[PDB]
């Protein structure tokens, strides 16, 4: 109802934005092949009331007139994009990416997402397949009668059988990069799908010209830094309290006001 | 956050020597199989067997 | 895989991995509490207003 | 004697009976066998004013009309029918339920009750009895002269005697089942009787169908978890500050009108 309560309602929705970027960067602290979000604001409208640069006699401007400004908004969450440190948990089924690559799934639909996450099961038939049960691209099957199960640092898969003194290849693991890797569009489960803004999927070798390369019995762990999400709760704590500090003097104004 | 499952590490363990005829250990893969007072079939790594 | 008479399978389970899984357990737990505790100190400071 | 105070003061009482329910959850947490309770909420009727799709001229229908509700009611206490953790108090009386089976008591006015506590005792006649003196129908009689009692898996009561070489059978403990375990009404005292929500008992051997199994020397503990109840804690006493808020913020409006 008046100027200052709007833009200090502005302040508010900004704050507990980050604070809800912090938090869910919080709880996932654990998940592997996870990618932290930061959220970036930007000024809202700026009215112009006394143009600035505005002519006001013949010969002499005005600089920098009355630009009395309207609250904040957030442009957008945008997930930074940072080789997570590689955990050793020495399982044969866990594969961990090096580079900036990503794996290729099918969705049940018919679609492809991309994931980072390594750590990936066998389903009944034998299929490799992320552990939500989504099959991996471009299928790798794996046989009853295996005895261990190799994924080199190209992608190979191989795969030995019963006394038999040479390994079998399964099939063979790419890694599919994009332009913009942070214009993806998450759709849980630790899986993305392509957006206009991530250019188009290129598919490539691992070690080749941009691939990842991939380690076997690894798994990527996530960026999230707890320090830093508590020094910056600290900070926007306040910056709320503050705030609403600014809530409550614009409504003490309105009382007195009205009182009159 | 969402948990997306608890998995097992199929690895094979320490194996100790015991002295006794009837307890089996099994290197590499393998599942000893059972069945109760119902009839279900279950399957058990342990090898302590009487 | 074959049968060995005579001895049994002991478990997997390594402690020395678990104690330090355990400590950083812990230490994300508490991170957790901290951000839910800020979440209310500043509903309640809104509550306040 | 306005709208949005009977509405503030719905959510209220919606908020004491979750702060109610929290309680109760908290005061059984050292009962065995307690299933702890959750409160469902629904949303209350709708003052219609202008109708959602009228016909406002001719061929131009009016979208998501005026559609002022009413507070909240809560609907239902639902218990969370779940395995507890099992203690071992290393007591030939005491049994713990592995699947999802009832005992059968007979209450003293002669109908049957339903208790999911094994901590039983013998009275001084000699049968088995629950903490509270009921009955533990299809009913077991334990000799005088007892030296151990030994309760197999399957509901098999033993009594091994001095000078026989052999155990004596003295009963059978059976399971109830329910086809629809949430509808027993609680009548206190740790048991649960039969309503026409809950199906009908379908009494069974431990093993067999789908009762559960019988463990002696356990006790079934409460399913509480205390750390989602403290947060549950934290949220419910925010939510009654905020409704509490609302009842101000209404009361100061009906203030400002009177002087007018």
């Amino acid at each position: 109802m008046i100027s200052s309560l709007w833009i200090a309602k502005t302040g508010l929705d900004a704050q507990q934005t980050n604070m809800d970027v912090i938090a869910n960067n919080l709880a996932n602290v654990s998940t592997n092949g996870f990618k932290r979000q930061r959220a970036v604001f930007e000024d809202l409208l700026y009215q112009t009331i006394r143009q600035p640069g505005a002519q006001s006699s013949e010969q002499t401007t005005l600089p920098s007139g009355l630009q009395i400004g309207t609250g904040v908004r957030p442009v957008a969450t945008e997930r930074l994009h940072s080789q997570g440190n590689l955990s050793q948990t020495n399982n044969s089924k866990d594969v961990a990416i090096k580079g900036q690559g990503f794996f290729q799934v099918m969705l049940p639909d018919g679609t492809s997402a991309y994931t980072r996450d390594g750590s990936f099961q066998v389903d009944q038939n034998g299929q490799l397949v992320t552990a939500g049960g989504f099959q991996v691209q471009p299928a790798i099957t794996i046989p009853a009668n295996a005895l261990s199960i190799t994924i080199g640092r190209d992608g190979v898969v191989s795969v030995t059988q019963q006394g038999q003194a040479a390994p079998v290849q399964v099939g063979q693991l790419n890694l599919t990069t994009f332009m913009n890797d942070t214009g993806l569009e998450s759709i849980g489960e630790n899986l993305y799908i392509e957006t206009q803004s991530s250019g188009a999927p290129n598919e490539s070798t691992p070690g080749l010209n941009g691939a990842g390369l991939l380690y076997q019995g690894y798994v990527e762990t996530s960026n999230v830094n707890v320090a830093e999400e508590l020094v910056n709760m600290i900070q926007v704590q306040r910056a709320y309290e503050i705030n609403s500090k600014a809530v409550s003097t614009t409504d003490q104004m309105l009382q007195k006001l009205t009182q009159l | 956050v969402k948990v997306a499952g608890i998995t097992q590490d199929f690895t094979d363990g320490t194996t100790t020597n015991t002295g006794r005829g009837l307890d089996v250990a099994i290197s590499q893969n393998g599942f000893f199989r059972l069945v109760d007072s119902n009839g279900s079939v279950f399957y058990s790594r342990n090898g302590q067997f009487k | 895989g074959k049968l060995t008479n005579g001895a049994l399978e002991a478990s997997n389970v390594d402690l020395s991995k678990e104690l330090v899984n355990m400590i950083v357990a812990q230490r994300n737990y508490q991170s957790n509490a901290q951000t839910i505790k800020t979440q209310d100190q500043i509903l309640n400071t809104l509550v306040n207003l």
